[PDB]
This record gives structure tokens, sequence and C-alpha cells, in this order.
């Protein structure tokens, strides 16, 4: 999840984009958050080959 | 790390340039002597004419 | 005939990346000081040596050491592309300048001493005491030619 | 605080008051030479110091006295209201320049020597011998403050 109280334990989502325009009319900000992990469950099946020239 | 400080984005580039242009003249003149007594070279007898050289 | 060329890189929101905006007041973060714009020994047409991010002490004299660091100059007259002040002020003239002091997040890539040196650890630790965040951790950019 | 102000007075025709036009050839009056646009000791991409009216010899070098006077520099690149060529030519480079040497009604007041000194009598005679008129009959102008 996005690490935010609104959905701290809901189903995760690929990309969060927040646009927050500060009320007092002097600044504005853009925030974005994403978190993921990539897993290779079977490393035994990948073979690298060095080419000699 | 979750809960810590965030990150910030950068900006882009801008550039501007100016250039000049050249000039190319060309000219020719015509004189009396070039036509006085010379034939129209492309024919038997006809005298030379100014327009035949202007073209 | 090498062409006459002009460029620009960077904005205002690159030294200042965020505030603690106060409700009751909006000038809480900033302070005004009087600094010498054109060196008091150079000529009128000399361009000012001040640049955004140069450390300034309590008085209006940019510092070259850790012991005098107070704030960071963020005045609007010295931002990129603003230069039209050649010769406006006589040498030795003083102009009111704005300094970031407290309640701000500051990029340390652009903070520098008066001579162009980078900010050392002591300077950072002296600037954090005011209540400022010295980030680092900036993405940067890569332009055409890089594969990414 | 000073304000920024720029001024413009004078044109091409104020130096070349009159010209004899040859039916069969328009470039009869003028001749090209080559001149050092930026002094070899000038700082990187300085501003030139040539100006319209400076007397030069046939070699192209500005003249110091009568003997070195051959023509008058009248190129378009040095007219009062023109500014393009800053840093365009490297120091010590040379670029073709247009002179006017035959069949002209030349102003006497505008012509200058290399150092800015006014034109002497010997230079006037040398320039006249080429077949050019030097006349100082110029009305002038009055602008404001004086009841003409």
């Amino acid at each position: 999840p996005s690490d935010t109280l609104r959905d701290a334990n809901q189903a995760a989502q690929e990309l969060y984009v927040f646009f927050k325009e500060s009320n007092y009319l002097r600044e504005a900000k853009i925030e974005s958050e994403t978190s993921f992990l990539t897993v290779n469950n079977r490393p035994e099946l990948v073979v690298k080959s060095t080419g000699k020239f | 790390q979750r809960g810590g400080v965030r990150q910030h984005l950068a900006n882009d580039r801008k550039k501007i340039v100016n250039l000049n242009i050249p000039f190319f003249p060309l000219d020719r003149s015509i004189d009396r002597a070039d036509i006085q007594n010379f034939r129209e070279f492309g024919t038997e007898n006809a005298p030379a004419t100014v327009d035949a050289e202007v073209q | 005939a090498k062409a006459h060329v002009a460029t620009l890189e960077g904005n205002y929101s690159d030294i200042v990346l965020g505030r603690v905006v106060a409700f009751g007041d909006t000038g809480w973060n900033f302070k005004e000081v009087d600094m010498t714009f054109i060196a008091d020994d150079a000529d009128a047409d000399s361009k000012t040596t001040l640049f955004a991010g140069v450390l300034v002490g309590e008085d209006g004299t940019p510092a070259t050491a850790a012991a005098g660091v107070f704030g960071v100059l963020v005045d609007r007259k010295v931002l990129p592309g603003v230069d039209h002040y050649i010769g406006v002020f006589e040498p030795g003239e003083k102009v009111p300048m704005v300094l970031a002091v407290r309640g701000l997040t500051l990029n340390q890539l652009k903070l520098k001493y008066a001579d162009g040196t980078a900010i050392d650890a002591a300077g950072i630790q002296a600037l954090e005491a005011q209540g400022n965040q010295v980030t680092d951790k900036i993405v940067g950019t890569q332009f055409i030619g890089s594969v990414l």
C-alpha cells in the first residue's frame, strides 16, 4: 500500500499520484508514491554466456 | 525507508541562438562595339541584333 | 561566425523545496538584511558576485567558514535569467536582501560558501540548528543522448 | 538607484551626404578591405572599438596621419544603431569591410583618426586628391531650451 492513513491496509495499487494546491495561494506541490518487489523464484534456470572475441 | 524523508525532482534546459544571412550579386553590361558589324552567327547573312545577346 | 547564444538552467524552487507554512503569518521563515551588492572597490558596471544559495551570516556579509553561517540568500534579484542590474547600484551601495532562516527544506547540492566551496559537515550542523532540513537525495535529470 | 537608458542619434546618410551613381556600375564608389574586428589583446568576446568614419589605409589598418589615409570606413557593421557582433569574431580575426573612396560628398566633422583626433588639413587634402568632396557646410540642429 501507499503508506498513508487513508489506505494503510487496503489492497495495494501500482502508482499513487497526489496533487495538493495549498489554500493560501502561495505554493503548490505534487507527490507520488509506489512500492514493489521483483522476485526470481528459479535462479537455477538462467545461464549467462560470456562471448570471447 | 517508510516514514522518512521523501525525494525531489529536477528541472530542464533552455537555449537560444541567432544567425546572419549572406548576399549574392551578379551583373553584366552591353556595349555598342559588341554588335556593330558582327553577323548573327547562327545564320548566313543576317546582321547581329541586341536582343539576341540580351536573351 | 560563432553564433551568439544564451542559455538557462535551474529555477527558484531548487534551493527552497518546501516550507512549514504558518497560518497566522507568511513571513515567519524569512528575514531581511542589508548587504553590499556591488563590491565597494570595483566599478559600477561590474556584475555582482552574489549568487543564489550563498551562505549569509547574521550581518550582511557572506561567510567562508562554518562559525558564521546563519541563512541562505534567496533574494529575487539574483535568480537565473533575472540579470538586468548591471550598473544600477554604485559600488559600496547596500540593498535589502532576503534570507531563509527557519522552517525550510534546503537542497545541499546548491549551498555553497562565498568563494564557491561546497558546504561541509560543520556548516550543515550549524544550519540545522535553526530548524532546517538539509536533504541531499535529489533525483537529478538525464537528457537526450543518455539511454536511461 | 540609476535607471537603464539607451540612446540613438545619427545615421548612414549623415556621413555620406552625396554619391555619384554610375549608370553601368553601382559599386564603383566602394572598395573592400580586411580589418581586425576585435583587437588581438581584447578579452574573450569583447566589444569592438571600430566606428563609422575612421580613416584607414588601403592595407586596411586605421591611419594615424595623412600618409596612411586612403579611404573612409563606411561598413554597415559599425553604424550607430546596430549591435549584433559581440563575441561573433574571435580576437585577432579579420573580416571584409566596405570602404568608400570615389565620387562621394563626405562630411568633414564626422571623420576621425585612429585615436579619435579630428581630421587635419593634410588628411583632408589627401582624401580630396582621390576625387572626393570634403565639406563642413552642415546646418546642425537645435532641440529644446533655446528659442531658435
